[PDB]
């Protein structure tokens, strides 16, 4: 299967960054996520990128404040946050597909997905 | 048949093509745009080896499908040429999918290095739902 490793997190204040990586293990990907929990709301996806083609998908509240990236060398893939706000805040989780999407199936629907990290908490606070 | 820009996204879509081998559909989307106009009766004579590229993905008769008369062809998408001329795509994804399964992947095809890769691609797929 597929073994992933969440690395970076933490606490960070508005307007600062963090960046966050997972590596993947095992079976090749075809696509790398990253989701979010955040308190008091359903999960949800963050940001996507294609293995292939490093084609990326991202949720509408963070569109140009988050970059999602990769290095197949090292089979990793890469969010960097910028800009985080109060609202960030969430247990994200890495996730990753070895396979095609099925019809009816989003980028951001976390059933498109078989193999997950274990949680990574990202705490922004005002200023 | 010409397709629909948002028909095609959701008939790729439904064929397994959206992240195969980690190819976005967008980029799937974008290779039929610059390949044929998303036109499967789309033809391209090459009167430098006598073969024929054929149908939405313009698939070359030489190493990939069987037109009967193109010299030193391969078959390696074990199918006829023709079947990649019909409205179906069903046979063209499956010949597209076997192209990119070479280490190329999808820079098999030099209009998508030159039109598609390092471009905006999201724009082939975007208000479709897919
Ligand atoms: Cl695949
Ligand atoms: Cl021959
Ligand atoms: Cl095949």
């Amino acid at each position: 299967q597929v073994q992933l490793q969440e690395s970076g997190g933490g606490s960070v204040q508005a307007g600062g960054s963090l960046r966050l990586s997972c590596e993947a293990s095992g079976l090749s990907t075809t696509v790398m996520a990253w989701f979010r929990q955040a308190p008091g709301k359903e999960r949800e996806g963050v940001a996507a990128i294609y293995t292939g083609d490093g084609f990326p998908y991202y949720a509408d509240s963070v569109k140009g404040r988050f970059t999602i990236s990769q290095d197949n060398a090292k089979n990793r893939m890469y969010l960097q946050m910028n800009s985080l706000e109060p609202e960030d805040t969430a247990m994200y989780y890495c996730a990753a597909k070895t396979g095609a999407f099925s019809y009816g199936s989003l980028w951001w629907m976390s059933r498109a997905y078989n193999h997950w990290g274990q949680g990574t908490q990202v705490t922004v606070s005002s200023h | 048949k010409v397709f629909e820009r948002c028909e095609l996204a959701r008939t790729l879509k439904r064929l397994g093509m959206d992240g195969y081998r980690g190819i976005s559909l967008a980029n799937w989307m974008c290779l039929a745009k610059w390949e044929s106009g998303y036109n499967t009766r789309a033809t391209n004579y090459n009167a430098g080896d006598r073969s024929t590229d054929y149908g939405i993905f313009q698939i070359n008769s030489r190493y990939w499908c069987n037109d009967g008369k193109t010299p030193g062809a391969v078959n390696a998408c074990h199918l006829s040429c023709s079947a990649l001329l019909q409205d179906n795509i069903a046979d063209a994804v499956a010949c597209a999918k076997r192209v990119v399964r070479d280490p190329q992947g999808i820079r098999a095809w030099v209009a998508w290095r030159n039109r598609c890769q390092n471009r905006d691609v999201r724009q082939y797929v975007q208000g479709c739902g897919v």
